[PDB]
Order: C-alpha cells, then sequence, then structure tokens
C-alpha cells in the first residue's frame, strides 16, 4: 500500500497545484477574472448571492467539482502503476484489483493517492446559513478543501475537517440503502400478479 | 406557507407553542393548542389585550423607522383596519378581555364566579408567551411586535427561513425534566378528581359541609390518589 | 411507465429531428419561436402608485427593446396587443373577484391621434381604466390608471399585479413550455421540447422531420399515433432506464411487458385499475 | 392620583432657564451609565464624530453622537404642572450616549500557534 | 432529517449512529458535550448591557432588521446598531471567560447574528436557560476555556488545531480534535484510516459484543447476560 | 474639544416624557410629578389631566436603576452646559370616554 | 426545585354548594352560589426509598 | 399625523377612519372626540414598487452579475482512470462511484467512456 | 469481529498442525482473508496489526 519516494513526490507536486483551483472556479462563476483575490469584497458579495439560490449553488458546485476531479485524475494516472513500491505480480493489492478478484482501481487510488471530492446528493458538501461549511473555515472560503475535497489518502490519514465530510458521504450511502429495497420490492410484487 | 413559531417554556419546564400565521389578506393569526384542540384568535385581539395600547404604539413597535418602506405600511392597515372593522365593539383593554374570556370560558374550566376579565386574563397568563410570566405584560407586548417584524420581514424575503433540523435551532429535552412535566400533570388530574368527586356528592345532597374535617377524609378516601403507580 | 400508467408524466419530452439543410442558427432561431413567453419575462419593474375617488397608476418598466426582442423574439407591437387585449382583462377579473370577496426618469404627454384613439377605445372596452398610454417610440413603459370607486378600502395591488403578469402569455404554442438545442448525440441533430404537442409540430415541417418525432409521454403517443406506436414507446422507455445504469435486460422481457399493457388497445397499468378487467376473481382478491 | 404608596409630589422645582433668544441655548439629552458620577466630572469631551474616548477612574468611555420620540417637560411658574416645552412641540438639538468600553487584547499569534 | 449537518460539529458524533432504519435519527452525543441543567443567573446582565451601548427597549421604539435587537432568554431588553452590537458580543465574551465580572456566568451563550443580505434575521440573542447543548473550546486571547453552544457556533471561527490558526479570522481553537466524536467512536484504533462506513459499523458492532456486563453478577437477576470469561 | 459645566442640578425639576410619536397635548395642561421618597435613583410617576383625556407615565423598572439620563442646557458662546438630572417616563394615554364594560358573566345560562 | 415551582401553576380548582343565603328578598339573595373551595397544593416532597409494613 | 395611507389621532394615537368612507366634512376618533371636521388632506399617495425577485426570467438572470447557467460545452468531466474500453479500445474513462448497499458492501463504480460513450458497470 | 467492522463467522475450527507456522514457531490464532481489505478499505487494521506486534515485543 506504499508509494515509492520517487512517486510520492509526484502526488505532492500535482496536489500542490490544487490550492488555486477553488478560487479560479469561484472566480469563473462570479464572472470575474484576472485572479481577483479571495478577500475581495466584490467577490464575497457575489458568493453570498450564489449561496441564497439553489440554482446558482448548483452551478458553482458543478464547475468546481469537475475542475478538481481533473487533479484527482492526474494524481491517479501518474502514480498507481508507476509510483508504487511493489510492482504488479508481487503487489497483491493491485493483483486483487486487476484480476477482478475483489475491489476496483478506485479503491486502490483512494488508498494510495487521495480520496477526492466528497459529493453529497450529487452536488457537493452542504453549507450553513453563514457561508461556512464547517466552523473551521472562513465564511465564503474559496478553498477546494473547504468545499469537501480530500487531499488525503487512507494510507497516511485524513485531517479532522475532511474526516467530517467523509462521514457525510458515508451516511448518505447508508440512508439511501434503507430506502432502496422498499421501492423496488413493491414494483416487483405488482408485476407478478398480472404477468403470473 | 409562512409563519413564526415560538416554543415558550415556563419556569417549571412545561412548554407551550404559539405559532403566528400569515394570511394572504394582510391578516395574521395566533395559534395555540390548549387541551388537545387548536384555537385561532387574531393577533391584534391579543396585542390590544396585553396592555393598554393605542393603534400607533402597535404601529411604532412594528414600524420603528422606515415610514417610507411601502411594503410594511400596506400589510399593516389590513391588520389594524381589519380589527376595527370586524370588532368595533372592543375599545379598551378591559373589554377585549371580556370578549376573550367569554369565548374561552368553557374550555379553561372557569368557575361561575370568575368575571370575564378574570378569565381572559388567565388565557393571557397561561398561553401567550409563558416564558415571561405574569405581570410581564409589557414584555409580552414587545415580543409579539418583534414577532411581526420577523413575519413581515419573511414574506418580503429579507430573511431566510430558519431550519428546524439544523441543530442550532433545537435543544435536548432531558430525562428527569420530562419526568417532572408528566408528574405535574398527574397531580393536576388529581385535583380535578377531587372536584369531580365532590360534584358527584352535590348532585345529591348527602352530607356536604366543607368546613368539616371528616368530610374531607371521606372524599379523599374515594379519589384514587396513587400517582406513584 | 409500469406502475400507475401516468397520463401526466412529471417531465414529458419530445425529440424533434431537424433536417440536414437547416443551419444551427436557424435551429436556435426556431427554438425561440416555440418556447412560451410570459408577460413577466419582459418586465423590469412595476411601480404602482395608489392615491386617494381611488386611483392606481400602474407604471411598467420593460427591458430595453434590443433585449427582449433578441432573447424572446418579441416586438413592441406584440406587447401592445398583449397588454391591451389580455392583461387588463385578466387584471380586472382579479380586482373585482377580490372586492366581491371583501364586501360580503422622464415624463411623456402630448399624444397624437393614433395614441389618442388607442386610449379612448380601450377605455370603452374596459370598466375603470380611464387613461392609457404605451411607449411607442422605444417600447420601455406602459402606463394606465385604474380608478376604483370612492368607497373601496385598502387593496394589495402589487400582489395582484405580480400574479397576473406571471400568467399572461405573449406567445405560447399550447402544452409546450420550452424548446432547447442539446449536444448532437452521434450526429443526430435534434431538438428537445419540454412538453408534448404533436399536432402543433406538424405545422413546422419546414424545420422538422415530422415523421421522426419521438416522445416519452406514452399516453400521448397513444392518443395521436395509436396503440402499436405506444407499444414501441414502452419498450424504448423501459430500455432507457436500464441502459442509463449500464444494466442489460433482454428485449423479450420488455416486449412481453409492453404487450400486456397494450392488450386492450389502451395503456393499462399494473395496479388495481388495470387489473379490474380480468377473469380471475381470486387473483384480484389476493392482491389488495 | 398618587394611589400607590411612598409617593409624594414634587414642590421645589428648580428653575430651568430656557431663554431662546434670536445668543442661543441648546438642549441636549446625553446619557450616562451607572458607573459614573455626574458632579465629579468637570469637562465633557465631545465631537460630532464618535472618536471621543473619555477616561474616568480606570474606565474608558465612549461618547456617541446621533443627529438622525421623546418629549421635554418643564415647570409652569412655581407650581409644578410640568408643561410641555414648545415654540408657539419641541425636539432636542443634540442627543449623545456615554457607553462603557473594554479593550480586547490582541491574539498572541507568536505564542498560540505552536508547530 | 437523516442528513449529517455541519452545525452538529462537536455536539453530535458524526460516526456513532446506527446503521439501518434509524440511521440519522438515533445519533449520539459527542465526547465533551455537556447539557445545562439549572439556569444561570441572568438578573445582572441587563445592568451590564445598559452600561454598554444598549438603549432601553421601553423608550426607543425601533424595529426591523436595520437594528440589532438584544434579548436575554427570550426577553427583548434593548436595541443597538449592528456595528455597536458586534462590539457588545465581543466584550461580553471577553468579560465572560475572564472571571472578574460578578454577573456573567461562563455557561452563557452569546448568539450574535450579524447583518447580511437575505440571511438569518439579525439580532443578539443571549441564552442561559436549562437544557442547552454546550461544549468547551479555547478562547485565543487569555488562552482560557470558553463554553460554546450550537446557536453561537454557526457564526464563529474555531480553529481545529493550533497549527491552523490563521491571522485575524480565528478567535477560538479546539482543545483536541477528538472532542467531536462520541465515546465509543473514539475507542476505534486509527479511525482516521478506515473508510467511513466501517467506523460507523464498529460503533454498532462494539455494542453487540459479549464482554463484561459488570462484576456484581451474584447480586443481580436479569433475563439474560453474556459474559466473556 | 471639551465643554465645561456651569452647574449640576441634582434635584428633580425636569422630566422627559416618552409618549407615542406625534403627540400634541394642548398647552393648558398640568402634570403631577410624584416621587418615591427613598433617596437614590428614584422611581417617579407622572399624572396629568384635561377635559377629554387623562394620561400617566412612570419610570421604567428595568433601566432607571442602571441607566441615568441628564438633560443639558448648552451655551455655544460661553462654551458650557448646565446639567439637569431628568427621569424618562414611559407614558401612555387613556381616554376619559372609553372606560365602559359589560356584565361579568353571561348572566343567563343553565346549560353545559 | 421544579416540582414545588410547578405546583404553584395550579392553585385553584374550585366549586360551590347549591345552598342559598336566606336573608330578606334582596339583590344578593338572587346571585348567591354557595360556599367556595380552593383545593390546591403548595408543597410536594419525594421522600427516599424505605421499607414499611 | 399622516403616515402613508394611515392617518392617526394627534391626541390618543388611534387609527382614524378613511376620509372617503365617512360622510361629509367630519372625521373624529372613537375614544378622543377629535377636532377634524374638515377632511383636509385630499391626496394620500403610496408608491409601491414590486419586488426585484418577483419576476424570474432568463433576461433578469443576464442582468444579474454572476454566471447563472452553464454553457453548452463549457464543463467537461474531470474524472478519468485508465481502464480499457471493451468496445473501441479507449483508455480514458469517466468513473462515477455511488454507494448502493449497507455497511457490509463497498462502492460500485459507473464507467462511462469518453469518445464513444458506452455505459459500463463494475460491481466490486 | 475486530475493532474495524471486519466481522465474519467462524468457518472452521482448523486443526493446529496444518495451519501455517512462522519462523518463531508461532501459529496464528485467527487467519483472516486478504480479499476483505480491497473493498472494505480498513487500513486501521493493517496499522493495528503492525502496532500491536511492536507493542508485544
Ligand atoms: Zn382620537
Ligand atoms: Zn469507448
Amino acid at each position: 500500500l506504499r508509494l515509492t519516494a520517487e512517486g510520492n513526490k509526484w502526488r505532492t507536486d500535482i496536489l500542490k497545484t490544487s490550492v488555486d483551483t477553488g478560487r479560479e472556479a469561484a472566480a469563473e462563476v462570479t464572472n470575474l477574472d484576472k485572479d481577483t483575490p479571495a478577500d475581495d469584497p466584490e467577490l464575497l458579495k457575489r458568493l453570498q448571492e450564489i449561496l441564497r439560490d439553489n440554482n446558482k449553488s448548483g452551478i458553482l458546485d458543478a464547475v468546481t467539482s469537475s475542475k478538481v476531479n481533473a487533479i484527482t485524475s492526474q494524481v491517479v494516472s501518474k502514480c498507481v502503476p508507476d509510483g508504487t513500491m511493489k510492482k504488479f505480480p508481487c503487489n497483491s493489492m493491485q493483483a486483487m484489483a486487476l484480476s477482478g478478484a475483489k475491489g476496483s482501481n478506485v479503491n486502490v487510488s483512494q488508498i494510495m493517492c487521495l480520496l477526492g471530492q466528497q459529493a453529497l446528493e450529487g452536488r457537493r458538501v452542504p453549507v450553513m446559513v453563514s457561508g461556512k461549511t464547517l466552523p473551521s473555515f472562513k465564511p465564503y472560503e474559496t478553498d477546494a478543501m473547504a468545499g469537501g475535497y480530500v487531499k488525503g489518502r487512507f494510507y497516511s490519514g485524513i485531517k479532522p475537517q475532511e474526516y467530517y465530510f467523509h462521514c457525510m458521504a458515508g451516511r448518505e450511502g447508508l440512508i439511501d440503502t434503507a430506502v432502496k429495497t422498499s421501492r423496488s420490492g413493491y414494483l416487483q410484487r405488482c408485476l407478478t400478479k398480472q404477468l403470473e | 406557507h409562512y409563519g413564526i413559531q415560538i416554543r415558550s417554556v415556563r419556569p417549571d419546564q412545561t412548554s407551550q407553542t404559539n405559532v403566528l400565521h400569515y394570511l394572504n389578506d394582510g391578516q395574521v393569526t395566533f395559534r395555540f393548542s390548549w387541551r388537545k384542540n387548536e384555537y385561532l384568535v387574531p393577533v391584534v385581539m391579543i396585542l390590544k389585550a396585553l396592555c393598554h395600547t393605542s393603534d400607533r404604539e402597535i404601529f411604532d413597535g412594528i414600524i420603528g423607522n422606515d415610514v417610507k418602506d411601502s411594503f410594511l405600511t400596506d400589510r399593516l392597515e389590513l391588520l389594524l383596519r381589519g380589527f376595527k372593522k370586524r370588532y368595533p365593539h372592543l375599545q379598551n383593554r378591559t373589554q377585549v378581555l371580556q370578549y376573550l374570556g367569554d369565548k374561552f370560558r368553557v374550555v379553561f374550566q372557569a368557575s361561575p364566579d370568575q368575571s370575564d376579565l378574570e378569565v381572559g386574563q388567565e388565557v393571557l397568563d397561561r398561553i401567550v408567551l409563558v416564558h415571561l410570566g405574569k405581570d410581564g405584560s409589557q414584555d409580552k407586548f414587545r415580543m409579539l411586535l418583534f414577532m411581526i417584524r420577523k413575519l413581515y420581514s419573511l414574506v418580503a424575503g429579507e430573511c431566510s427561513p430558519d431550519n428546524p433540523d439544523a441543530t442550532q435551532h433545537q435543544e435536548v429535552l432531558l430525562g428527569g425534566f420530562l419526568y417532572g412535566m408528566i408528574l405535574k400533570e398527574k397531580i393536576d388530574e388529581y385535583l380535578q378528581n377531587i372536584i369531580a368527586q365532590v360534584r358527584m356528592d352535590i348532585n345529591r345532597g348527602m352530607a356536604i359541609n366543607f368546613k368539616d374535617k371528616r368530610y374531607m377524609s371521606r372524599v379523599l378516601m374515594r379519589v384514587n390518589e396513587n400517582i406513584g403507580s | 411507465i409500469v406502475m400507475t400508467a401516468s397520463a401526466a408524466i412529471k417531465t414529458p419530452q419530445m425529440t424533434l429531428p431537424i433536417w440536414n439543410d437547416v443551419s444551427d442558427e436557424q435551429a436556435d432561431t426556431f427554438c425561440k419561436s416555440i418556447s412560451k413567453v410570459l408577460l413577466s419575462e419582459v418586465i423590469d419593474k412595476v411601480i404602482v402608485t395608489e392615491t386617494t375617488a381611488r386611483s392606481y397608476v400602474i407604471h411598467m418598466r420593460f427591458f430595453d427593446n434590443n433585449e427582449y426582442s433578441e432573447e424572446y423574439d418579441v416586438s413592441k407591437e406584440e406587447l401592445q396587443n398583449v397588454i391591451s387585449n389580455q392583461f387588463i382583462h385578466l387584471l380586472e377579473a382579479a380586482i373585482v373577484k377580490e372586492i366581491k370577496k371583501q364586501k360580503r426618469v422622464e415624463a411623456n404627454n402630448n399624444m397624437n391621434k393614433v395614441q389618442r384613439d388607442r386610449q379612448s377605445a380601450i377605455i370603452s372596452h374596459h370598466r375603470f381604466i380611464t387613461k392609457y398610454n404605451f411607449d411607442d417610440e422605444s417600447g420601455k413603459w406602459c402606463e394606465f390608471k385604474l380608478e376604483l370607486a370612492a368607497d373601496t378600502e385598502k387593496l394589495l395591488m402589487v400582489n395582484i399585479v405580480e400574479e397576473i403578469c406571471r400568467k399572461s402569455i405573449i406567445r405560447q404554442i399550447p402544452h409546450i413550455d420550452r424548446c432547447v438545442h442539446p449536444e448532437p448525440e452521434n450526429g443526430k441533430r435534434v431538438l428537445v421540447t419540454e412538453g408534448v404537442n404533436f399536432q402543433a409540430m406538424w405545422d413546422q415541417e419546414a424545420f422538422i422531420d415530422v415523421d421522426g418525432i419521438t416522445s416519452n409521454d406514452v399516453a400521448a403517443v397513444l392518443k395521436t399515433y395509436g396503440v402499436e406506436a405506444a407499444r414501441n414507446t414502452i419498450v424504448n422507455e423501459i430500455n432507457n432506464v436500464f441502459s442509463r445504469y449500464a444494466i442489460s435486460v433482454s428485449f423479450r422481457h420488455l416486449d412481453l411487458i409492453a404487450d400486456m399493457m397494450t392488450r386492450q388497445g389502451t395503456y393499462l397499468a399494473f395496479n388495481r385499475q388495470g387489473m379490474e378487467t380480468s377473469t380471475s376473481s381470486f387473483m384480484k382478491m389476493s392482491y389488495e | 392620583f398618587s394611589i400607590p404608596d411612598g409617593f409624594k409630589k414634587c414642590k421645589h422645582l428648580k428653575n430651568f432657564p430656557l431663554n431662546g433668544d434670536n445668543k442661543q441655548q441648546q438642549v441636549w439629552l446625553i446619557k450616562f451609565p451607572s458607573n459614573v458620577d455626574i458632579s465629579k466630572l468637570k469637562s465633557l469631551p465631545v465631537d460630532f464624530e464618535s472618536s471621543t474616548t473619555m477616561t474616568i477612574d480606570k474606565h474608558d468611555y465612549k461618547i456617541m453622537d446621533d443627529t438622525d420620540n421623546m418629549t421635554l417637560l418643564v415647570p409652569s411658574e412655581s407650581k409644578e404642572s410640568l408643561k410641555i416645552a414648545s415654540t408657539a412641540p419641541l425636539q432636542f438639538d443634540k442627543v449623545f450616549s456615554v457607553s462603557e468600553t473594554a479593550k480586547i487584547p490582541a491574539i498572541d499569534y507568536s505564542k498560540v500557534r505552536v508547530p | 432529517v437523516r442528513k449529517l449537518l455541519p452545525e452538529s460539529w462537536g455536539f453530535l458524533c458524526p460516526v456513532h449512529t446506527p446503521d439501518g432504519s434509524p440511521c440519522g435519527l438515533l445519533n449520539h452525543f459527542a465526547h465533551k458535550c455537556r447539557i445545562s441543567t439549572q439556569q444561570s443567573d441572568v438578573s445582572r446582565i441587563p445592568s451590564i448591557l445598559y452600561s454598554l451601548g444598549v438603549a432601553p427597549a421601553s423608550h426607543t421604539f425601533a424595529a426591523g432588521p436595520s437594528l440589532c435587537c438584544v434579548q436575554i432568554d427570550g426577553k427583548i431588553i434593548g436595541w443597538v446598531s449592528h456595528e455597536q452590537g458586534k462590539i457588545i458580543a465581543d466584550t461580553l465574551r471577553y468579560w465572560k471567560v475572564e472571571g472578574k465580572t460578578p454577573g456573567l456566568p461562563i455557561d452563557l451563550e452569546i448568539g450574535y447574528v450579524p447583518p447580511s443580505t437575505r440571511g438569518q434575521y439579525p439580532g443578539l440573542y443571549l441564552f442561559g436557560g436549562h437544557s442547552r447543548m454546550l461544549r468547551p473550546v479555547r478562547y485565543l486571547p487569555l488562552d482560557k476555556e470558553d463554553i460554546v453552544g450550537p446557536f453561537e457556533q454557526v457564526y464563529m471561527n474555531i480553529a481545529v488545531t493550533p497549527q491552523e490558526i490563521q491571522n485575524n479570522v480565528h478567535t477560538h481553537v479546539e482543545f483536541t480534535p477528538t472532542n467531536i466524536l462520541s465515546i465509543l467512536a473514539n475507542l476505534t484504533p486509527f479511525s482516521d484510516f478506515n473508510q467511513s462506513p466501517r467506523n460507523m459499523y464498529q460503533c454498532q458492532m462494539g455494542k453487540q459484543t459479549m464482554g463484561t456486563p459488570g462484576v456484581a453478577l451474584c447480586h443481580r437477576s436479569d433475563n439474560k447476560l453474556y459474559r466473556l470469561q | 474639544s471639551e465643554i465645561e459645566i456651569e452647574s449640576v442640578q441634582d434635584q428633580p425639576s425636569v422630566a422627559v416624557g416618552s409618549f407615542f410619536k406625534g403627540f400634541r397635548a394642548p398647552s393648558d395642561t398640568t402634570f403631577d410629578l410624584y416621587k418615591k421618597k427613598k433617596s437614590e435613583k428614584d422611581e417617579f410617576v407622572l399624572h396629568g389631566e384635561n377635559e377629554r383625556l387623562e394620561y400617566e407615565g412612570y419610570t421604567d423598572s428595568s433601566s432607571q436603576a442602571s441607566n441615568q439620563y441628564v438633560v443639558g442646557l448648552f451655551n455655544p458662546e460661553k462654551k458650557s452646559i448646565q446639567l439637569y438630572k431628568a427621569p424618562v417616563l414611559v407614558s401612555k394615554v387613556v381616554s376619559k370616554s372609553s372606560k365602559n364594560l359589560r356584565g361579568p358573566k353571561i348572566k343567563s345560562k343553565s346549560d353545559t | 426545585g421544579l416540582l414545588n415551582l410547578g405546583v404553584k401553576d395550579i392553585g385553584e380548582k374550585v366549586i360551590f354548594d347549591g345552598k342559598p343565603l336566606n336573608s330578606e328578598d334582596e339583590i344578593s339573595n338572587s346571585g348567591y352560589l354557595g360556599n367556595k373551595l380552593s383545593v390546591s397544593v403548595e408543597q410536594v416532597s419525594i421522600a427516599k426509598p424505605m421499607s414499611n409494613d | 399625523s399622516v403616515v402613508g395611507s394611515l392617518i392617526f389621532c394627534l391626541d390618543c394615537g388611534d387609527l382614524l377612519e378613511n376620509p372617503n368612507a365617512v360622510l361629509g366634512s367630519n372625521v373624529e376618533c372613537s375614544q378622543c372626540k377629535a377636532i377634524y371636521p374638515k377632511s383636509q388632506f385630499s391626496n394620500l399617495k403610496v408608491v409601491t414598487t414590486t419586488a426585484d425577485d418577483a419576476f424570474p426570467s432568463s433576461l433578469r438572470a443576464k442582468k444579474s452579475v454572476v454566471k447563472t447557467s452553464l454553457k453548452k460545452n463549457e464543463l467537461k468531466d474531470g474524472a478519468t482512470i485508465k481502464e480499457k474500453c471493451p468496445q473501441c479500445g479507449n483508455e480514458e474513462m469517466n468513473y462515477h462511484t455511488l454507494q448502493l448497499r449497507s455497511a457490509d458492501e463497498g462502492a460500485t463504480v459507473f464507467y462511462t467512456c469518453t469518445s464513444c460513450g458506452y455505459k459500463f458497470r463494475t460491481n466490486n | 469481529s475486530s475493532r474495524h467492522g471486519q466481522k465474519g463467522v467462524c468457518s472452521r475450527k482448523w486443526p493446529t498442525i496444518d495451519m501455517p507456522f512462522s519462523e518463531t514457531g508461532i501459529q496464528p490464532d485467527i487467519i483472516i482473508n486478504p480479499h476483505a481489505f480491497p473493498s472494505r478499505m480498513t487500513i486501521g487494521m493493517f496499522v493495528e496489526s503492525l502496532a500491536g506486534k511492536a507493542g508485544a515485543l
């Protein structure tokens, strides 16, 4: 489960280019430009305007999620065959994923590289009334991390802020399971009386 | 769909909810659940019943400033004119309570000696904003006028709705606090069984002298008093 | 589809295959000539001054004429005919309805003969409008004065006007809310219509292959095209559900579900109401 | 009148010389908290701006101004009567407010964030 | 209502909730989450707010979102500006954790809601009653423990670790980031490396073990006990 | 930028009425200034009367032990004030006509 | 405590007799109800568990 | 005192009735028998603009100052993982993980290819 | 079950001798399948396994 020190420098340098990603997607949806700084009062006014609308927050989520999924796809596509310490036959974690024995290449990427964007009900991490996604962050923070982008992996650990968003994504996969089977159970019963 | 919901608790941890609805007429109603029913009195009936008010004290308490704010001064005279039109026979405080004690007389189990301005005083001291207690009628008057500039500031969209699920607008009803709430309403049912037992005796004329120590003993050996079970 | 046999689908659509000699600009121009345009979609503000017999000077602010004629293809000669034939009639049908349930910048004047004759005729056609003017030069404002009686009490006029502006249509082909030009999937230049009206799209043969138009409202393919076309829609719409989730089901199952739902020539569900026409009593008793 | 107990009417109503010429006399409505003595203080530092930090007895106060209702009452002649001051109502010329302040300390960032 | 929200930070455990049908409805408290039992002395606070810039509510007669209503326990006591009310909320927190004012209890919460555009209705809301959720954080001037409730927490800036204290935004810091988990969710070894449904599932599997119910088993008589030897 | 003080009048001679906005009270009116005799920050009661109206006020019980107001009289030429420690009276207005009331019960009922 | 603070929110449950006053034919001889009660509780005390027979 | 369309008594502060609803040349309060037999103020105007978010449209959204809609091809998916597409041989593939079952089963990945667009699904 | 949600029934009380034995002679009390961990992502159990053996020594 360990990347080699050559390849572990690779995921640092690509994740070094993600600190600007949150503002640039937020500067794009506000129709500003020129790398206006995050503390711009004419920027923070527009982010509050976006916050009160369910439409405009859907746009800012979709722009910023698809922009940070690129950095997620650059770290994986550079590391997981190449940056690992043990290569394929001896690396049983990959051989369980390549053979189809158990797991996928997504499980191997979240262990070795990073978790990625914690998408909640399709959109992104929810937000308070004050423009704060947690009490740890500045209100109307245009950080990618503040929106729920986990730059940590399960090999090395996830920070307390991004451990809280990952429990949000963990629970929506469990409340949706409890409401899963009751839906399609009655659809099948109802077919098997006519077509019976 | 609009409204202002408050949950007022007494100093004995017993609660009371007073919801403040917005109609599409400029009309605002006051909602409360007394026994298990649910009653709907207009708001300027209460605002004129709590303390001695003019119709400009009600105006200034809502329109503090921004007289030029045209949204507020037009919703409001469908609420001050709507009371003067519908209730022209209610001029001062000691006559709206006569009206308010008359309609609610049956439901609060009022005695035949209580005057209507004593029954209506009890309704205002048992339901509306019970976290300010009795003799805080000025403070109960200023809180409703605050709760109308929250309702009118929400129909205009100057205020997001408060989320009732979001852990800032909710607190924890504890274990023993619930246990003392229910224990109060068992000894309230216990006094009401003493009265319902004596009224059975005065349907007859058997032996009723309320100054007698041995008639009190006969009543209370007939009322079930095992609250502990 | 399967349960309840919804004749009112929540999101009914319609896929319109355009020709191969209609351009992308003439497609996007054709989109704007279909989508409905409320009167609320060309208004910046509505300023209503109530003075007190009673009066109500309703002043409208439209957007600039080079903005709603480009976004909605609406000329200022349309707004004259929309307001003075549809809006003021609907407005007075709400003011009278409320009173019956109650008693239980610049300045422009010196009109010519055209504007004067427009004014006095519409005053005769209506009940209490008494003054009327519309910006004929720039198409930026309308202007009229509802005088009610000298007896009526306070009326929330701005709440009345907002509900009527959002219900007066300038240009609506019926049952059709919006047309859109999506990305061409595998070279299929098509148009997606939020709503179903097959009868209207036949009149648009200069832009549409009308023998290739495709919906997902099965109860509306059934009414227009018949029972075998509706049956072909069911096997295509159950397939679109499973092919989205990359789930392969065989068409032999989907043809037998579809040929059960179309066994009476109608579009019958799997529920009590679809089961009502059957022979077996104990099948029905055991169901619900 | 004077139905509740403890209440005696006022007699020795001292003179309030509201002259009103035209030089001029201005009537003010300044406030004070309970942590100040009126008769001890000599000079009243004031400005049309707010930056008016008055320091009394190891406290720091703040005189706030506001230009943009309350009614003044003055005695009649000698019998009390408290008649309304007017012209021929009457507002105040200036209103102020003295507020107790407190100095929050700056956060010692060189100490409170340890690596 | 099953949705995990950010306002439950430090008050409800994000992990320790049972999988299945009561998922999200049966959430547990955090580690250091105390709940007020008696109400605190707030008879002396209006003497302190009037010493600050609060104009009294009975003379002023103002209303609206353009000013900052000042309420203690749901009793409107005064009115300030929005700029003046922010200074009052900070001084009341400064005099609180510095235990020298003889009227301010530390379990008071100062719920300042700043003005905004179409946000929550502004005001300054003090609470001192029973039943409030409360958790400790470190106030960054004076380096002292502060007590913060969930109405306050939405508008604060509480750093998670002291290494993440940014200049001139953070006023508080957590003592330890493990003050936000439950008791049972905090005993899972290296819980920050597991996947999130697996930390949630241990919290349910940790209840259902056979361990040691107690040592005084020869003086009890239960239906069944499971005892790992 | 200081301003000196002529004198500090501690004795009660000026009161500040707090009526509703837009209050006339015609000029031939007399107001009584009552006073609790306890010699600290004192609780007053106003009362006045004319032929059609009657209206009383009082110092508010919450603030007047904690918040003191002073009416100053300012001279711009001598650059000084003189101070008059005034109370503020939360003042209502009743009418001498609308003090009627109906029967204390329904007075005719024997049905429950 | 909250119990003794809660028994003073219920302090009046009253009834009357149906017996008259038996004076002359007067105006208070027509409106007399009877003699009032006020059954009420002013102190409640939970003791501690003990053993009694 | 004329406040908007409301006129109050300058003695008792009560709401006077509408001067166009009483009979001729007298308005007077119910409590204070007022001294207004005049109907002095003829025009009482109240200019009432509509709310700025009362008419939602696509043209008001362009008159807003932020990006209200996504364009037709100005948001591409960032997710890519090099799995071989079994229909055309493409390597780039947009993945999509949503959690189906309870806390006894992991995540299930949706594989949508880039060029062709064939939907593919891998269970575990 | 371990402390990571890795539960599963005892499939066979496997006899001692035909169970793999270390260099030290130690034979494991519990054999757990490595094919659990790819879909579970319980890496707290790998480092608990690694910190527990450090702590015993
Ligand atoms: Zn009057
Ligand atoms: Zn492909």
